[PDB]
């Protein structure tokens, strides 16, 4: 598995906004990487399927490839996640501001949890 | 050349288009299917916000089966309230998702003009 | 007979019953009976702000109406099953009716709202 | 003055909706009955008008031509104002429900008050 | 042949046809001013709910002296948003009221595409 | 210079500042300093309901954007007055400018922000 590779292939196939599918998105980059992930529908379940794919919790500052899964904010009942590429989240959109993908999410402030391949 | 029959042909063309490095509401092709101010409407609010509650529009899901679901649309007989078609679709072999096809009568064709999730209003 | 319809029914029978210019359905504690605990919360929040969606009633879909007519002219169609919800089509009036659909759910014994949706397109 | 004139015309020249300008309908409706009314831009604000052409506070079950005017509810910051036809009241348009011109007030119940004139 | 233009002509225009018993947004003529979308949306939003916020959308009052008024149509030189033109238009001899008027060329015509008062949004 | 124009540049500044993954504005005790208290009470109801209304950010009117490009290229023209209400357009970002109207009232001393406009059509 490569996490480079995974968060280089988001990088590539963005769309210009949101589309409603941060999950596949970030789930067809990690299987770039190597890894099929047991699939859920709404991005903010999609903990167990990573844990249970080799990733293990990450805590600090980001490194290339470390996948994010938030919890929902309101008015997006699903949560987000996204794969950091270096210097930007990558979702299904390239995330200029950070790993929250908009004013609902930086205002309520959800949970979330970062995970790294060893 | 019914309602039923313009709401599995439009998904299935559209989870087709899933491949495609375009999403399918920026091809031009949706318009034999949905209806050209709902087009319009989607395509300015995608472009602004995301689409509503940060999930697909028309599959209501942030991802799923591919294969399974392109597999597993059923549809029901359309219900009509007024002139207004009401089409229940379900994808997948497990776990259906399900959501509410709204389409009418412009010339000869049914064309989408919402569709609806079934989740609870809070 | 513990059917969706039979609950959609019973539940704007009792609605129209308890709107007027004294009192309004969503302010009686006897909602929380017929719609979903979070549905009620919401839509008070929204009554008390910004005001009713999309400006008309939210469960009638309409600004105005004949309480007397509607009353007398609620006709409902089988319900279709969407998994564990069931959609139910309502018809209000005697001419040129108004078209809702209205999602219930199973909670304990009861058939509860927990949506209702007009027939406008994609706003 | 003849209230029952004005109910007559608010009646006869009502919108299928609400257009916005039930304080106007009912202003040119008074007019008709012998009254012009002093203007004022929201319906909330229409009771000292009232008072001044010669109108008092009216409590009880409604007569034709008895105005009333109701302070605001949310999303309708102006108010609303109407004209009782002796079974409906009439503003802008005819009102089939009551004299709350819609949800936003049955929901709120903002107060307001009933003139007469004599 | 300015927004500006645009904005009085069609004010002038709408109060005038204050004595019609045809509400002005009924009638066809009103799309030489207002932009063919804004003039669907705003029929059909006052035929389901009546007008945002309870009040005439055009004047923003829910009555005035349609004499004073017409009489006294102020429109200051258009600020231009992009490709939006933003026009400030006052309407009355006495305590006016203050409107912006948005409006967009399409082909060689500026048309409306929104009104908004100056109220605080609470 | 206690103009319109500087109470909005001065707003942004401040705002895109304190808008990221760690805080955001209207969480803010600050904010009453700049955005009318009733203009506050009612986004903050908004936002933690249905959210910003039409799901972007009522202040930027984007979802997304790159936080130094915009705080080094924030553009004021002069101030519209409409009466005691100042109309400031204000234009965001180095390429494709976003563009919005900033409505600000005189509060004592102070210019207070009651409302923020986009140029979308008729919604």
């Amino acid at each position: 598995y490569k996490g480079i590779s995974a968060a280089n292939y988001a990088a590539s196939n963005i769309e210009p906004n949101s589309v409603g599918r941060c999950a596949e998105y970030v789930r067809k980059a990690i299987e770039w990487g190597g890894i099929s992930l047991q699939r859920t529908r709404s991005a903010k379940d999609y903990g167990p399927s990573l844990l249970a794919a080799g990733f293990h919790e990450a805590i600090g500052s980001p490194m290339k490839g470390d996948v994010i899964v938030i919890q929902p904010a309101p008015g997006h009942p699903h949560g987000h996640m996204a794969i950091y590429d270096g210097s930007h989240w990558i979702s299904d959109f390239k995330q200029l501001h950070g790993f929250y993908p908009g004013p609902a999410y930086r205002s309520a402030k959800p949970a979330y949890k970062t995970y790294r391949y060893h | 050349n019914s309602p039923e029959a313009a709401a599995i042909s439009f998904y299935t063309w559209f989870i087709q288009h899933d491949s495609d490095q375009t999403y399918p509401l920026s091809e031009p092709d949706i318009e034999r299917y949905v209806a050209t101010d709902t087009v319009g409407r989607l395509r300015n609010d995608y472009a602004h916000a995301g689409p509503p509650n940060g999930v697909d529009y028309f599959l209501k899901v942030q991802d799923y089966d591919s294969r399974d679901w392109l597999a597993h649309i059923q549809v029901q007989r359309a219900l009509m309230l007024g002139d207004v078609a009401v089409v229940p679709v379900s994808f997948g072999s497990q776990d259906p998702v399900h959501v509410l096809v709204f389409l009418k009568r412009v010339d000869a064709t049914w064309k989408i003009i919402k569709i609806d999730d079934t989740w609870e209003y809070r």
